[PDB]
RNA sequence: CUUUUUCGUGAGCUGAGCUGUGAGCUAGGCAAUAGUUCUUUAACAACAAAAAAGAGCACAAACUGUAGACGACUUUUUUGCCUCAGGGUGCUGUAAACAUGAAAGUAAACUUUACGAUCUGUUGAGGCUUAUCCCUAGUGGUAAAGUGU
RNA sequence: AGCGUACCAACAACCGCAUCAGGUCUCCAAGGUUAACAGCCUCUGGUUAAAUAGAAAAAAGUAGGUAAGGGAAGUCGGCAA
RNA sequence: UUGUGUUGAAGCGAAAUACGUGAGUUUUCGUGGAACAUCUCCCUAGUGCAGAUCUUGGUGGAAGUAGCAACUAUUCAAAU
RNA sequence: UCUGAUGGAGGAUCGAGUUGAUACUGACGUGCAAAUCGUUCAUUUCAAUCACGUUUAGGGGCGAAAGACUAAUCGAAAAG
């Protein structure tokens, strides 16, 4: 049960997908990400990281994204991934 | 019928098939001829593939447009990191072929050339060559001199180290090397001295020296026919498409001819490569390896932003005239000529003005971050 | 088989003695029998049981992309690798904001105030840069341990 | 007085052997650009469904783009663009 | 005419130290559950199949293959 | 006679829609389809287009004429 904070670069992500396949493509990736790194098979994603990903349309999702994750007990383990508003992605290093 | 009109076949049979190659590491498949009266010599190498560049030298070719001028030539860099040598290889003259009488280590070999006996090395226990290293010295010159007495052609094991590289890999590229020289005796004498010791370029070869090249060509999976032979694409009218041979051949044979060109494999194919020139052997100590008397500045041959997919060559290289087959990282096998050549090409002593180090990433303009930095002055 | 014995080799012993082994010498008495043959069960190699003596990798997984339709192939799995960040190298071309800043001109007050494509300074700025670019014992992480022998 | 009055009208309710990219008559007709009930985008209304999805992404196919220098030398023919 | 069947008929599957030259005949075991022969002689016929792009029915290899391709496009969370 | 307006004729012009079908001899050709799909093309005040109703029936009809059409059937329909 902890909390990460981590930079997501869906630049690299997408790189190689289709226009109408960027957006679904990065949500994919993300998912798989916090899966990996929390070792949970259980990933739940905030609506409202959906939102920011699909915000500027199917074509384009931001290059980077400042999400958090987080391990609760309710097999059991289970993680939610939220968005993270930051003003700039500079400096902005994995923390636990 | 006869052809309305002939045209020569489409690319050469004698690289057939044009399967994978078996390996990744260049193999040399003939060494060159001894010659007793030479002193006792290595006759290969192998190094990594870095990248290329472009140098300026000096033309001395009377009678030619180009002469007194200076030329531009693009060049290989090879980064050849000493080989280690750690083997004794003796083969016997049979008439079934050369029969190996045994082959004898030395009293040490590094973790990076036991990893090439692994496949899982980080979870396995690391226990080969661990006890057949303690071998008396009684029993290792009783099979050194049954390789004296009844060998005809000795092959020194070395390996490369790439650690030294930019490599990922960590197990390294071991290889036979033969010995070329005077008597069995020397032979043995000359590998015994450094049965353990560093193997640098400059030992092996000579500046303005023309050697053989071998490595396994660029891979690109499977090709159509018109890429991978090279046959002329069918009208646009075609119903079923026109990257295609159109006709396979004859009613007769009833059968389709191993020489008809057909979709497969193209790359990943082992290529023997002769007369690369060796333009330069860049030492790794000294710190104006790219430098030129025409030149006078202090830098090393790695391009500024590095060797693009390889990496910074931080050990010995060496400038190869030309292009050698294969990809960035790919393993290189050097090999002395056949028979030595007494062309002007061969002999010619080249004489660089200038090598290029700006970016190979975009186009560069700068030699040097220095001159970078120095032509933009402060920023932000 | 016993007796009289001669000469050569192995165990242990100290070039050398003893025991055994093979061949031989003198003398003796001691056996074969299945009804006329039905292959003369006779070799070689292996195996099983019971007795006596000496004696680790690979796949998978994650990673890689020098590879690739899928297999296959090149790699790494804690001086490694992945990740993000910093730096380098490049690509584009000067971000957003602000400015009794400019601006062809216009209108509206008792010399100023409003509109204004566009331009200028802060600004070779801002953005992007491996996903198959380069460097960094920089951050965080590096997971269950399944299958075959 | 008697009879009809539900629903579809195709997008799966009709005819094409079918829940078939076909066929099948009529009326209403917003905003921007514009000559325009054209094309493209949008508001009301409707939809996000199509005999499948995921991953990978080579050959080849099919539907397109772009190509230095030359400019029909190609081809029966400038077919296609 | 003279026989076999619930102490198991016809049929069917596998067979037989069986007989025949052969079409076949006859037996055994198993299954089956109600009929069956007659070669004593004869009468009668819609009486004998490998084929006919034969008729009807059933079933294969192809093959877990071709393929499930128009209509731009889906995603996150929840309920059942 | 000449000039400028006005006027709004025509089996006039371009062109969506409609009605068709020139070319790619494109796709498909075990199709979405026993004639479709894409692009291209022809056609739009008239010999114009559409609907329903109605008439003409097989050695007959109907034909701006191709032996065309007459219910996927036409140098003599379909059913018995």
């Amino acid at each position: 049960p902890v909390t990460k904070f981590i930079t997501i670069n869906l630049s690299k992500l997408t790189h190689k997908v289709c226009y109408k396949r960027k957006a679904p493509r990065a949500i994919k990736e993300i998912r798989s990400i916090a899966g990996k790194l929390m070792h949970t098979k259980d990933v739940r994603l905030d609506v409202k990281l959906n939102k920011f990903i699909w915000s500027k349309g199917v074509r384009n999702p931001p290059k980077r994204v400042r999400v958090k994750l987080e391990r609760k007990r309710n097999e059991k383990m289970y993680t939610i991934v939220e968005h993270v508003m930051v003003d700039s992605y500079k400096g902005l290093v994995n923390e636990c | 019928s006869h052809r309305k009109f002939e045209r020569p076949r489409h690319g050469s049979l004698g690289f057939l098939p044009r399967k994978r190659c078996k390996r990744l590491r260049g193999k040399i498949r003939s060494f060159p001829k001894d010659d007793k009266e030479k002193p006792p010599h290595f006759t290969a190498f192998m190094g990594y593939k870095a990248g290329m560049t472009h140098i300026v030298r000096e033309v001395d070719k009377p009678g030619s447009k180009l002469h007194k001028k200076e030329i531009v030539e693009a060049c290989t860099i090879i980064e050849c990191a000493p080989m280690v040598v750690v083997g004794i290889v003796g083969y016997r003259e049979t008439p079934k072929g050369l029969r190996i009488l045994s082959t004898v280590w030395a009293n040490h070999v590094s973790d990076e050339f036991r990893r090439r006996y692994y496949k899982n090395w980080y979870k396995s226990e690391k226990k080969a060559f661990t006890k057949s290293l303690n071998v008396p010295e009684a029993t290792k010159n009783c099979l050194l001199k049954r390789i004296e007495k009844y060998c005809t052609v000795l092959r020194a094991i070395c390996h490369t180290q790439p650690s030294k590289t930019p490599l990922r890999m960590k197990k390294a590229h071991i290889m036979e090397v033969q010995i070329n020289g005077g008597s069995m005796k020397e032979k043995l004498e000359f590998v015994k001295e450094m049965l353990e010791k560093n193997l640098p370029v400059s030992t092996v070869f000579n500046p303005n020296e023309m050697i053989d090249v071998i490595s396994v060509t660029k891979g690109h999976g499977t090709k159509g026919v018109v890429s991978r032979y090279g046959v002329k694409r069918l009208p646009r009218k075609t119903h079923r498409g026109l990257r295609k041979v159109a006709c396979i051949g004859a009613w007769h044979p009833a059968r389709v001819q191993f020489q008809i060109p057909r979709h497969g494999q193209k790359g990943y194919f082992h290529r023997t490569e002769r007369n690369k020139k060796i333009y330069r052997i860049g030492l790794k100590t000294d710190k104006n390896s790219a430098s030129t008397d025409a030149d006078i500045t202090e830098k090393k041959i790695t391009p500024m932003g590095g060797f693009p997919h390889y990496g910074v060559v931080n050990e010995d290289f060496l400038l190869l005239k030309g292009c050698v087959a294969g990809t960035k990282k790919r393993p290189i096998t050097l090999r002395k000529n056949i028979v030595p050549q007494v062309s002007r090409d061969a002999l010619a002593q080249v004489s660089l003005k200038f090598i290029d180090t700006s970016s190979k990433i975009g186009h560069g303009r700068f030699q040097t971050s220095e001159e970078k930095v120095k032509y933009y002055g402060p920023l932000k």
